[PDB]
């Protein structure tokens, strides 16, 4: 269970019912806002997010018109938006790095489903100040806030890249290197669902 | 390194560690172009908004939300029922202070209801350099300490600064928003008919019509106000020289 796990896959076609239930879901979708790997608005609506959690939180990165489309998806999938994290993007000297204003931040919606119990709400605040890395690399600080919020629990990241794999997390994305599963329950259900190790439409 | 961890360790918000050409000739033009300040005490709930003429190029809307008071507020029920589309010009802009809770969603519902699309999300980030100790009382639904507020910008019709304002968190019971929002708005050069709904004596500003329930005095006259924009000044941006 505990060490990093991941599945190289097309998230549109993976049967996510094999993965079980998660205290936290995080997604950084390739929204159709203006690209290879883009999902249309309908594909995002149809993602089977609802099977992934009974009680917990969803972290959904949004930009441009996905500020509104992500809210639509959040509600369609069964969540209520209860917070919004902004990451203020800095250089190495802590200076700050949409056609009306220059953009100093990225947004991450925070949704809740059910009635999560035993989370450490209010330990962190809703502003991240962290350095920009490569194009579209989210700050690692978010994993720390999520771990302090829900220590030790199972988490799943959608549309992650190899540098996103973390202990306690299962990472899904089509640029990951193969399949690396260690949780025996997930291994069992994966082999039954995918006896030949292939994930097709 | 990790300012989030540092906030957990010390109570200093991450924004406490953010560090900081001639855009002043433009500010001078804005100043020469501005109309006299005009202002009207009005109970907006009981007020027929349509008596405010002419149609506005820019509307700044600052309804007093209950969440601003941790020491008469407007609910999003009340705010949604305002008839803002009846006074907005067919090409115009709106800046709606939404707070940090359900207003981030219901403010977007309002924008769409009045015929706008959101084109920017302006975040007022509050530092706590002078009170690292003072923790926050959390809204029941909140997952994190809320240390910012959002002002949504919307556009209707056909068609510099950063989308961040950073200031120290005001004293408790001070509901005032950073004056920097006016600077951002005026630097867009969107026209000269500018309305600030739920403004106060303390926010009255050249170039703006201020309408609100707590104003102590009024000088608004619809005919006088319209005369500021009659030919040849009808389509000035507020960033150009006055017409001789
Ligand atoms: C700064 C931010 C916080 C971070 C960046 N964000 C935007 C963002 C940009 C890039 C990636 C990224 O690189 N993510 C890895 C990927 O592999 C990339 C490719 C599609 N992607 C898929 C796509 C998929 N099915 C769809 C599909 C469609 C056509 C052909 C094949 C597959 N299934 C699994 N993963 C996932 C992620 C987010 C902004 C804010």
């Amino acid at each position: 269970l505990f060490p990093p796990q991941w599945i190289c896959c097309d998230i549109r076609y993976l049967d996510v019912s094999i993965l079980g239930k998660f205290a936290v879901v995080m997604a950084d979708p390739p929204w159709d806002i203006h690209p290879y790997g883009t999902l249309t608005d309908d594909e995002m609506r149809r993602l089977n997010i609802p099977v992934l959690q009974d009680d917990g939180f969803l972290f959904l990165w949004v930009t441009g018109r996905a500020m509104e489309l992500g809210r639509e998806c959040l509600n369609l999938w069964g969540y209520e938006r209860v917070d919004e994290i902004i990451w203020v993007k800095t250089n190495q000297l802590q200076r700050i790095i949409g056609h009306w204003l220059n953009h100093g931040k990225e947004h991450c919606l925070v949704g809740v489903k059910g009635n999560p119990q035993g989370f450490n709400q209010g330990l962190d605040c809703d502003v991240i100040v962290a350095e920009v890395r490569s194009t579209s690399h989210k700050p690692d600080e978010i994993y720390g806030m999520i771990e302090r919020l829900s220590p030790g629990t199972r988490k799943i990241e959608l549309f992650g890249r190899p540098h996103n794999v973390q202990p306690n997390w299962i990472t899904l994305g089509n640029q990951l290197d193969g399949i690396h599963l260690l949780d025996p329950d997930v291994v069992a259900r994966f082999k039954q669902r995918y006896p030949d190790g292939i994930i097709s439409k | 390194n990790d300012y989030c961890q540092h906030f957990v360790d010390t109570g200093h918000r991450p924004q406490n560690f953010i560090r900081d050409e001639l855009i002043r000739l433009k500010d001078e033009l804005i100043a020469k172009s501005n109309t006299p300040p005009m202002y009207l005490q009005a109970d907006i709930e009981a007020f027929d908004i349509r008596e405010l003429t002419p149609k506005f190029d820019v509307i700044l809307l600052e309804p007093p939300l209950e969440e601003y008071y941790r020491e008469k507020c407007w609910t999003w029920d009340d705010i949604m029922k305002l008839e803002i589309d009846e006074i907005a010009a067919p090409r115009s802009f709106i800046f709606l202070w939404c707070g940090s809770g359900e207003g981030l969603d219901l403010g977007r519902v309002c924008l769409r209801k009045w015929g706008y699309r959101r084109c920017e999300d302006i975040c007022w980030i509050k530092t706590n350099k002078n009170n690292p100790g003072k923790t926050k009382t959390l809204d029941p639904k909140a997952v994190f300490q809320r240390t910012k507020e959002h002002c949504l910008m919307g556009i209707k019709g056909t068609v510099v600064d950063i989308d961040l304002i950073i200031t120290e968190e005001p004293e408790i019971g001070n509901i005032e928003k950073p004056v920097e929002i006016f600077h951002i708005i005026e630097h867009f050069c969107l026209g000269r008919r500018r309305l600030h709904l739920f403004g106060r004596d303390s926010t009255i500003r050249p170039g703006w019509l201020t309408v609100g329930p707590t104003l102590t005095n009024s000088n608004y006259n619809a005919e006088t106000y319209a005369s500021y924009f009659s030919a040849p000044n009808s389509y000035l941006t507020g960033c150009t020289e006055e017409i001789e």
